[PDB]
């Protein structure tokens, strides 16, 4: 959480003091974590942002109040309740907090948000405008579609839908009500054929 | 002492080492905002409003507790530091309750002044606040943590100045609240009800319960005749409520305003204080002629006797059985004036105005009832009186003057200095010296102990055979150390220890109205109210000895018989039991 | 006069006819709340906060509107009245936004005083408010109906005493609100930027355009040099928002404060006003000696000249080609000082203060330009300066005194009295008498027309051959009626017509900080402005005459030749055009 992400445009970066601070990140203890296309990069910023809220020593008002007041902007995107222009409200707290911290967390807390926006601005717009997760990770922003060719139509997933958003007749691929299920995902593993994919 | 050279805004200053930029710039007529800081007690700087940029620094530093250094340049008018102060301001305002129309503090809340000070306009934010729990179960103090903004000034003043410290900070983040221990209430722990906590909070997180609905019902009941008592120190700072200049006395205007309220009768404390001093001296001469329990202490302020009973009750034989002077005059009014006017004692109501907060606790006590009836009914402080007279709203500055009445309106300087530092026992020494050896003294010096301020020693002979030793301690820490040496027996030689609960004496009662941090910076306010009361005492042009008062001698002859009578033992003298400690 | 009897709280009183309970109670030291009432203007009682109990009545009646009768005993301390006003205050509190941390006046809003005075505890009544919109398009004044409580005083003060009448009520129920005609913005309708529209609204629903951000941007650039300017009448109003007693000159103190703010140059309106009076006397001589258009009329205020050009385009040939003094100072500063000091005109910024709110309109006007460059690019008000200095929040009360700079800050009393009502004509007749007949006069006899206050007439013998008549008209109704009689041509005899947009002089202007209606009850504030101004004028130790200043004639034979030179005709005089009317 003390540093930032290093995307594919910076593979020839000499990792030292003056280059990675010019890249807007700091080594700290030296932990190195590699990400791929299989996880959404939106909510993992909230994952490091989970760390700072539950550990903050509770003295300075930014590291108390400004932290959790910055969660609800992310999760309303993460459940599809956000509006356009909220990412520019994030940029208001971007330079305010870092100049107004006492505890060592406060200087280094929002820098994961700072690192990702200057490369991955477009994928937020997919979360904000298209209402679609590129990695299919954000639970409330994903929908399930079945494939007609691979589905047998046995109806095992029909027994495992708690909201009963799937219905139909035997021996044929069923129909999916997108808005009716809670997107729990209990039906995808119960199919022995793997006929359910994330859209 | 070391000299430090530094330039602020291009201006060079030589200061003693250890002083900070805040007070140095205040000396240079420059102001820095503050919520966190108060002198000599709280230097943590957690408010994060007093920011300023220092050249040669990685990030910004708070001017509150940043120490001075040689060769440093300070500039206080960059756009970035203004932006920092403003953004901290809306992050505070998104937590702190915005219905400031119905706040108790209302007018001079520090947060409103700072909100207008930085001139913020937009609140673009929606958030979730702390939990709303009303602890309306205590006797004096009600907390509303929906308003509390984690100043930690309250816990600091209860920690060091009080040396009581029944408050702490728990939880993480939003769960970090200031609370008593075990998630209990203040009535469920040993809170002294001092009043320093409720006066030093800058946003009105601490309030006192209204009793004014019962007062307004009482004045609206024709079957009840109302008597309203007055304090010697109620007019010490009341005029500051109306923007008056400093140390103003409005006693005649005060009396006229009270008589414009439809209140039936108005008395004061002064005769009760005089007679209380009388039996204090009488029991003194009794115990020095019989070899009584020594060292002896008073029983005046209820807060410290509650302190010494709940905490360390081992000195319980050293108390005096007599009540507070306001209790004495309440009982005297409830019996002798009642039989004088032939009015049933269940048909009038008594209300008294005290700047000390312990009286609304003391009225709830069960053993201080006489003739099957309570001694006093309703206790009122100056804030309550203040917006009550502002509620009836007679424009105060244009009233005429009025005097008090027959019998009980006369005043002497010995009970003018009743609220002052040690004037009660000073007058006690005057009375006992005049009784035994006819000595005329107008003032007695005190000795300051080096190492701790606030403790004063005096030892002046009453007779060449009998010398009496006097110490007066004010403030909870001072109480704790004198109690510690009393258990050590260091002052086994002395005769009198005088305990004032709140610091600076009975004249710094928590019931006095709120003062600003700026006003506490400029003039130390007990000095100005001390000058007002000392000019009042020198302005007492009739009597400066208590026992010469003919009215009290008349009441002695007609109803009180002889000093320390068996009837005085029956009426004027009571007993306290073991109150439970839940600490 | 007829004498009528009543009894207030058991006290008998004889009053003349027309005396209401409210003013008689205030005379008899009794105070009653009001929002509805103001003297002589707004008497509707529609706030319903001034309720007093009258015995024998079916329901309660409002004190302001109720006329007295013979022998009625009334009381003002009942449970009935207090509960009724509590209910009505609870009700009226529901609409206005409780976000008082962003209310523009904040601590001076008297609704807050009523809230903290009447002991309102909770808000049990949530709900939904009117239809929201903000017309932030007008260049001077912005409305917000989320704070308005519909007291009708704004439309009353614009309708009658100003004789403008461009506001009204619309709708039924919640759709009732105060609007202009056909709900367009104030910028295209016949508003005059009166400023009395904003100064009397009790809730701050009327506001200025806070344009401090470009002040900060201009001072934030090191390459732009800033030249500040003080109006001759602002110094009698700063202590009002610093709580000072009446009429305290804070002149050198605010000079030192603005020097401490880091502004590059400081100057005053005095010298340009002197130049303008000399110039106006020169066209006086020119028009009299050539038999020009009579009467000639000055151009001191932008308000009434905009009023004429938007209302009465047939009256154009009687105007004065000269501009306001502030424009003249801006032009001379960007030409003569720029050429002398070799500083580029587009690299300088000039900001000036004047409480007259109509000035923000003329900065919008493009025609007041020198070589295509606006004469002054930015200006703030006295309230704007107060907000900025409380951003700076310097400890104002402990500053030393300083003087302004050379050449352009010199002082004469003849333009100390410039800010008063009619001092312009006084200085004009002084300079024309010294030029043409060597007469030294200081004060002029005034005969005011009977029945009308605000119109003033005189006849001064300037020369034994030519006697000049004086007409001074300040206040909207006075301007309206002198316009009506000059329209018929009744007053062709006179030569001077003094039209002044605000009533009571610019010492009763818009930009001055708010005073409550309570303080206007005792003493009219223009009286103490007049006394402070006259004490400033009578203590001027060097000069009392305008044209006798060496610096003005130095700049005359240095750069500007003589008044009404062709070059001065190109840079000091210009033409005016009519403006479109959509009322
Ligand atoms: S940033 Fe540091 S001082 Fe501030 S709340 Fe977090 S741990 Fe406490
Ligand atoms: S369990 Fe698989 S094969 Fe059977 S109906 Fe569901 S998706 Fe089709
Ligand atoms: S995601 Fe869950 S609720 Fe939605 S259809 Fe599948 S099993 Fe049912
Ligand atoms: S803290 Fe109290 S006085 Fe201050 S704004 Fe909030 S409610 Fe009002
Ligand atoms: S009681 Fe007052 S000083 Fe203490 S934490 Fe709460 S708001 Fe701050
Ligand atoms: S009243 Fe006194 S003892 Fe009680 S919590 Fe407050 S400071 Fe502590
Ligand atoms: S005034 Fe002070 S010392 Fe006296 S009872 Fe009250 S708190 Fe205690
Ligand atoms: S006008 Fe309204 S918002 Fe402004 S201070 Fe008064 S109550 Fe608050
Ligand atoms: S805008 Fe102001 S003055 Fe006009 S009616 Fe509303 S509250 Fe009254
Ligand atoms: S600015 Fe003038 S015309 Fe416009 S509303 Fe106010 S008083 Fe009326
Ligand atoms: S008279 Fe009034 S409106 Fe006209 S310029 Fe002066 S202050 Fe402004
Ligand atoms: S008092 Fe909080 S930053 Fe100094
Ligand atoms: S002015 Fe308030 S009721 Fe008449
Ligand atoms: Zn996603």
């Amino acid at each position: 959480p003390s540093g930032g992400c290093l995307p594919e445009s910076l593979l020839d970066t000499e990792i030292d003091y003056d280059n990675l601070i010019a890249a807007g990140s700091m080594m700290g203890s030296g932990g190195l974590i590699v990400m791929d296309e299989d996880n959404c990069m939106v909510d993992v910023a909230r994952f490091f942002l989970d760390f700072t809220q539950d550990e903050s020593c509770g003295k300075c008002p930014p590291c108390r109040i400004g932290t959790k007041r910055m969660l609800e902007i992310l999760e309303r995107i993460c459940d599809g309740k956000g509006v356009e222009g909220d990412i520019e409200r994030l940029e208001e707290l971007a330079v305010g907090i870092k100049s107004s911290a006492l505890c060592g967390l406060g200087q280094t807390a929002p820098n994961p948000v700072l690192s990702t926006i200057r490369f991955f601005r477009d994928e937020y717009e997919a979360h904000i405008r298209d209402k679609k997760c590129p990695a299919g990770v954000c639970k409330h922003l994903l929908d399930f579609k079945i494939n007609a060719d691979t589905c047998k139509g046995c109806g095992i997933c029909a027994k495992k839908c708690p909201a009963d958003a799937i219905s139909g007749e035997k021996k044929k691929p069923y129909n999916i009500d997108t808005s009716k299920c809670i997107k729990c995902g209990a039906c995808i593993e119960a199919c022995p054929f793997g006929s359910i994919s994330k859209a | 002492m070391k000299e430090i050279t530094f330039k602020i805004n291009g201006q060079e200053m030589i200061v003693p080492e250890g002083t900070t930029i805040l007070e140095a710039a205040r000396m240079n007529n420059i102001d820095i905002p503050t919520l966190c800081y108060l002198k000599d007690i709280n230097e943590i700087g957690a408010c994060r409003m007093c920011l300023v940029e220092i050249a040669g620094a990685r990030a910004l530093q708070a001017a509150c507790v940043y120490p001075v250094a040689n060769g440093i340049e300070v500039l206080t008018n960059s756009p970035k530091v203004r932006e920092a102060r403003r953004v901290n301001l809306e992050l505070i305002l998104s937590n702190h309750n915005r219905e400031c129309t119905t706040c108790i503090r209302s007018e001079n809340c520090e947060l409103q002044t700072l909100a207008t000070d930085l001139g913020v306009s937009d609140i673009p934010f929606e958030g979730e606040k702390s939990g709303k729990l009303i602890d309306d179960l205590s006797t004096s103090v009600v907390r509303d943590e929906s308003k509390c903004i984690l100043c930690k000034r309250c816990v600091s003043v209860c920690r060091d100045v009080q040396s009581v410290a029944v408050l702490g900070t728990v939880g993480r983040g939003f769960t970090s609240q200031v609370q008593p221990v075990f998630n209990k209430s203040l009535a469920d722990v040993g809170c002294i009800n001092c009043g320093q906590c409720i006066i030093n909070c800058p946003v009105g997180a601490l309030k006192e319960k209204s009793d004014i609905q019962r007062v307004w019902d009482a004045i609206a009941d024709p079957s009840k005749t109302v008597i309203v008592q007055t304090a010697p120190a109620v007019r010490a700072a009341l005029g500051e409520e109306f923007g008056y200049p400093m140390g103003t006395s409005v006693t005649g205007k005060m009396a006229a305003a009270l008589r414009r309220l439809g209140f039936d009768k108005v008395f004061d404390t002064d005769f009760g204080a005089d007679v209380c001093i009388m039996e204090e001296g009488t029991e003194l001469i009794g115990r020095v002629t019989n070899g009584g329990v020594l060292p002896m202490i008073t029983s005046c302020s209820p807060g410290w006797i509650k302190f010494i009973e709940t905490y360390y009750p081992e000195a319980i034989p050293h108390l005096s059985s007599c009540k507070s002077p306001q209790n004495i005059t309440g009982a005297l009014l409830k019996n002798h004036y009642a039989q004088t006017n032939n009015i049933d004692p269940k048909d009038m109501v008594v209300v008294s105005i005290m700047p000390c907060t312990a009286k609304k606790y003391e009225v709830q006590r069960e053993e201080l009832c006489t003739d099957g009836n309570a001694d006093v009914d309703i206790s009122i402080t100056t804030r309550e009186l203040a917006r009550m007279i502002k509620e009836a709203r007679i424009l105060f500055n244009k009233l005429p003057d009025e005097d008090f009445d027959d019998y009980y309106g006369e005043s002497t300087g010995a009970a003018v200095i009743f609220g002052a530092t040690g004037g009660v026992m000073e007058a006690a020494v005057r009375t006992v010296a005049d009784v035994l050896n006819k000595k005329d003294i107008q003032e007695i010096d005190y000795q300051i102990v080096r190492g701790v301020d606030g403790i004063k020693k005096a030892s002046v002979e009453v007779t060449p055979d009998l010398t009496v030793n006097l110490v007066v301690a004010h403030g909870g820490a001072n109480i704790r150390e004198v109690m510690e040496q009393l258990k050590a027996g260091e002052l086994a030689d002395t005769h009198f220890i005088e305990l004032m609960a709140c610091p600076g004496g009975c004249v710094n009662g928590g019931g006095q109205p709120i003062v600003s941090a700026k006003d506490k910076m400029d003039i130390d306010i007990r000095t100005e109210r001390a000058k007002a009361l000392y000019d009042e005492d020198a302005n007492v042009l009739t009597y400066r000895k208590s026992h010469q008062n003919p009215s009290v001698i008349r009441l002695y002859e007609e109803y009180l018989e002889e000093p320390n009578s068996p009837k005085a033992h029956h009426i004027l003298h009571t007993k306290y039991s073991a109150k439970p400690k839940l600490v």
